[PDB]
């Protein structure tokens, strides 16, 4: 579809039960992320991104500018 | 907190009062309810506050757990407030727990008061799975025809959906809660931080009841299969006749068409966050 | 309150319901003469459910044990156990039968010891005002447990009509007909009498007992003395949440309600994991209830002998999974999370399904306080592969000139022979059509 | 996800993929009986692609054996890796078969077991809702795996069409001709399915293993206890992106999907140098990988029987260099630098070639983690020479009048010798008309 501002949430569930039939080494390294995606271009893919955000002090050593550098 | 701890009973007070109405305890709220239920069956009046008042100390009294049974000596909870109305319209039982000092200062009266809300609809579907429980046991209350097992179709599509919604429901609200609970009494140090940690424990055992002091559609999708459920067991305290089976199948065609009318709305409240209703959603895919 | 009367009745009847009440001291922490320890309320908050409650913190057990022969209550009075049972409920010193080997030997003493059998087993009825119901702790195999135990699955239908009936009946063995030939007949009786006559059962099969009884438990030579094991902690996992103080389903017409389709459908497969004492060495470590029900739906742990290529045109209706003591219940509903993806049950086309699983503490004992346990109580359509089996072991027989001659000199006078067959053909022809 | 199935078959397809399975355990760091070690899960990252899912932490294999030979599985109960197969997915204990030595035995007795070849076999396939495809692990040598292996092929490409189809298949030995001479005829029968009703192959040639059996590995006798050494290892290296973490051609229908030119043209030539256990002591120095492939284009460590004289008319095309473990990352594109210069394979004049070289970490153990390991393969133009063999062996046997009147008794009416011929010219044919 064109996106629209549910496709988020449908897609951050997808991918939860995804990489959770997988069975990854960690469960809970599974719920630490979800996605992010832009208005209706014309098309979800090449207009999707990832938000895994961080604990206590190493997000010194990642400041929000670059985990759009990531990201992208 | 060491003098709140052995000087003071003060967290055997709140998980008593928690066992009165939350119904984390056995069966005393059981053998309270089924008397009652009972006397529902037969259409006599259970409201009679008398009795009532004395079905509710046999209750509190069951299965001697020593943190209830003192309590209903002594600072009882027995003691019920009801209010009847010609018009019947927001009719209203309301229990309150005894609460001593300084206890009192941490469980304000509007405390319990919501405390109470919960328990008026935590009874409520157990008296709804309940009734889909013992008319199950009652087996065919007549004991052209055939439209039993057409009945049956459609039957345990909603004998299933009740029970399963005070099972799983039930068991993640309570754990989820009891279990973060404990988390605030391990800190626990001092009076108005056990003040705080109470307060925001309610606001949660609302958001994971259902929601919503206001109007939303999950009340709406709840008071539906009260209605699905109260004409189902006035239609089952009867014979069934020749054309009385094929109104059974007419109503609970149009049983299951408002059930999963309100789970397609049921859909848009669990994508706009993350919810217990998340899970409630997760239990009704389930189902 | 919720008293339970259970009524234990035969050869093999008595056996297993001798070793079930001597399960129940071991876990609530009291002796069958005293009480010697303090465990028994602290820890358990719920003993007077089964037991007669008590009058010197005595609990009496709600039993009763008849059978013809005097050779099972023998090897009783000897055992330090039976202190606890008293010679005045049922019988006292030197009681006896009949001969006696015959299906319509006990079929036909039920009439005339008609007086006495109705008057020692209703003064326990009257002890609780609120009666729960009767469980027939009885057997199929022989003559003994299946021709006396067909007479009060009728008369007290009628006299207890508001009460909840369901059995825990053990399957008879048929590898060879030897010993045993009347094996065929007795047992289509008292199966017409568990499905009309009786709302629901819990099979127990002989034939799957020994493919577990040399599983993990590595026996050469099968004797008796182990159908007694497998059979008595199952009984007292069913009642976990009867006895233990739990929450929903906490009474045996809860479970029940719960499980059962439609009358006539009420034979519940059984499974039960845990069965090693060498695994205790390795529960140290955190062992999770995430791998535990994985194998409860794998057929494993089974008691009724099926087919294996039979559950594909088959469908699970109602599936019951039981973990007992530590559960560690944040991740119990991270178990139910894994259920939909696998499929393992097939689901039923026409309505919905349920994996209903519950939770109660154990016993306050090293052994129960440690080591996950998973009860299983299933209802899948597959079932009808016994009723098959034991339908063209039935009419095979008639076809033989066998047992037409033997046995309708006493008591027998119209060929209800028939009348067994096509009732059992309505259960095998109705639980294919419930799936449309 | 990404389940295969192996189809293991015959009397050689047997043997070879039991030690493959036993192969597997010991770089899981896991038990065939239980769980020992905690290096499953840390060290490697995937388990669940060619064993089933866990039920109970036990990775069942997704195998099955099916041969006229009782002689195979009667040496396989009494080791103890036995108990990690299970006696229901294939067969309970005493299974038999044929008599039996003919390619019309197993090709005839296909249709007359047809419904239970097709119903076992069918219950692990929608275990997993993805299937990846089949591997048949079976034989050209003798009647056993090329009369049976022959009917799979056909009913198996339209039941599942849209399955990866590759077989890792053994080719029989041709020294002399006396205990077999049925050799020519059965082997060309399945050769044409390997081609049209077969996707691709993984040849194995039988005079290519005892040139490597005494190059390096120094016997006298020559026995068929070494058969299993050079093929579970190279079974388990083709495996190595698809059991362990890679990225790149991690499945199975990724890395023959960059080596096949053409349908009909699959054969592809594997290489693998280091078996001997003396070179360990000498691999502490840091032993690089810029030495290990240049002695994988040259002509050593090939198990396919070739002219030497005959690769200067004939060109590569498709050449994959498998490094397995410590690799030292930072040389393997210095590795593929000194590639051009030497222009060891010769590249076809009409299009452009490729040389891929991929890597994936072993098994966290001693001799796994310390020596390079080095993976060939090639795709070759040179194959044919094994094609002129033998169809030089085929059409010299037929003017013998050697097995015409032996042979056609049994459901063969008309002479299908020459739609063997023909369809082989035109495998030989289209290879060298490819480089134009």
């Amino acid at each position: 579809t064109p996106p629209t501002a549910v496709t988020e949430h449908d897609v951050n569930v997808a991918f939860q039960l995804s990489a959770h039939k997988v069975l990854l080494d960690d469960d809970n390294l599974l719920p630490l992320l979800n996605l992010t995606i832009r208005e209706a271009p014309t098309s979800g893919w090449a207009a999707l991104g990832l938000s895994y955000k961080v604990q206590w002090p190493l997000h010194i050593l990642f400041t929000p500018a670059v985990l759009e550098k990531y990201n992208v | 907190m060491y003098t709140l701890k052995k000087d003071y009973r003060l967290v055997e007070y709140l998980q008593a009062m928690r066992n009165f109405f939350l119904l984390e305890a056995g069966d005393t709220m059981y053998d309270f309810y089924t008397p009652i239920f009972d006397k529902i069956r037969e259409k006599e009046p259970w409201l009679n506050l008398s009795y009532l008042n004395v079905q509710i100390q046999e209750a509190v009294g069951q299965r001697y757990p020593d943190d209830s049974t003192r309590l209903s000596v002594s600072f009882e909870s027995v003691d019920l407030a009801k209010k009847k109305l010609p018009v019947h319209t927001l009719d209203g039982l309301i229990l309150s727990y005894k609460v001593p000092w300084p206890v009192d200062i941490v469980i304000s009266s509007e405390c319990q008061k919501i405390y109470n809300q919960v328990f008026l609809l935590l009874l409520l579907i157990k008296w709804a799975k309940y009734s889909l429980d013992v008319l199950q046991f009652n087996e065919l209350g007549n004991a052209k025809g055939q439209q039993i097992h057409r009945m049956f179709l459609l039957r345990v599509k909603l004998m299933h959906f009740v029970n399963s919604l005070h099972n799983y429901l039930m068991t993640r609200i309570l754990h989820s809660t009891g279990l973060e609970f404990q988390h605030q009494v391990e800190e626990a140090k001092d009076l108005d931080q056990l003040i705080k940690i109470h307060y925001r424990y309610l606001s949660t055992i609302h958001d994971r009841c259902l929601l919503r002091e206001k109007v939303s559609s999950v009340k709406e999708a709840i008071m539906k299969v009260l209605n699905v459920v109260l004409m189902f067991a006035d239609r089952w305290h009867a014979g069934l006749g020749a054309w009385k089976k094929e109104s059974i199948v007419k109503m609970e065609s149009d049983f299951t068409n408002c059930h999963k009318f309100l789970v397609k709305v049921l859909n848009k409240a669990v994508c706009r966050g993350s919810f217990p209703h998340l899970e409630s959603l997760a239990l009704s895919l389930m189902a | 309150p919720r008293e339970i009367i259970t009524l234990q009745l035969g050869q093999c009847g008595n056996q297993i319901g001798f070793e079930f009440w001597k399960q129940l001291c071991a876990e609530h922490g009291i002796s069958p003469e005293g009480i010697v320890e303090e465990f028994a309320t602290e820890g358990t908050d719920r003993k007077d459910v089964f037991f007669y409650q008590a009058d010197d913190e005595h609990y009496i057990p709600r039993a009763v044990l008849l059978d013809l022969e005097p050779r099972v209550i023998h090897s009783i009075l000897n055992s330090p156990y039976a202190n606890l049972y008293n010679p005045e409920n049922i019988y006292l010193s030197e009681h006896g039968g009949g001969a006696g080997n015959n299906w319509a030997s006990g079929f036909s003493q039920g009439e005339k010891i008609h007086e006495d059998i109705f008057d020692i087993i209703d003064r326990e009825a009257d002890g609780s005002d609120s009666l729960e119901g009767f469980v027939l702790c009885h057997s199929i195999a022989g003559g003994t447990g299946s021709g006396l135990g067909s007479y009060l699955l009728e008369r007290l239908n009628d006299r207890y009509p508001k009460k909840l009936v369901q059995t825990y009946s053990v399957f008879p063995n048929q590898d060879e007909m030897s010993h045993v030939v009347v094996q065929p007949y007795n047992s289509l009786l008292t199966l017409k009498r568990l499905t009309q006559n009786a709302d629901c059962v819990v099979v127990l099969d002989n034939t799957a007992l020994n493919r577990i009884a040399t599983d993990r438990l590595h026996i050469q030579n099968p004797s008796f003395s182990q159908i007694n094991q497998l059979v008595s902690t199952i009984m007292s996992a069913s009642t976990t949440t009867l006895r233990y103080p739990g929450y929903m389903n906490n009474d045996l017409i809860g479970l029940i309600a719960s499980l059962i389709p439609t009358p006539r459908l009420h034979f519940l497969m059984t499974g039960y994991t845990p069965l090693t004492t060498d695994q205790s060495v390795a529960s140290v470590r955190k062992t999770t209830v995430l791998d535990v029900m994985r194998r409860l739906l794998q057929p494993k742990n089974v008691m009724v002998s099926t087919g294996r290529d039979r559950q594909t045109n088959h469908c699970y209706i109602a599936i019951l999974n039981i973990i007992q003591g530590e559960v560690d219940p944040t991740q119990v509903h991270k178990s139910l999370q894994r259920i939909r993806e696998r499929k393992l049950a097939n689901f039923i086309p026409w309505g919905p399904a349920s994996i209903q699983v519950a939770l109660s503490r154990k016993s306050p004992y090293l052994p129960s306080a440690h080591r996950v346990s998973g009860l299983m109580m299933a209802n899948h359509t597959n079932i009808s592969s016994l009723f098959e089996r034991t339908c063209r072991q039935y009419d095979k027989l008639r076809k033989r000139e066998a047992f037409l001659e033997q046995f309708r000199k006493e008591d027998i006078f119209k060929d209800n022979f028939d009348e067994l067959d096509n009732s059992r053909e309505i259960v095998q022809q109705l639980i294919d059509e419930y799936h449309a």
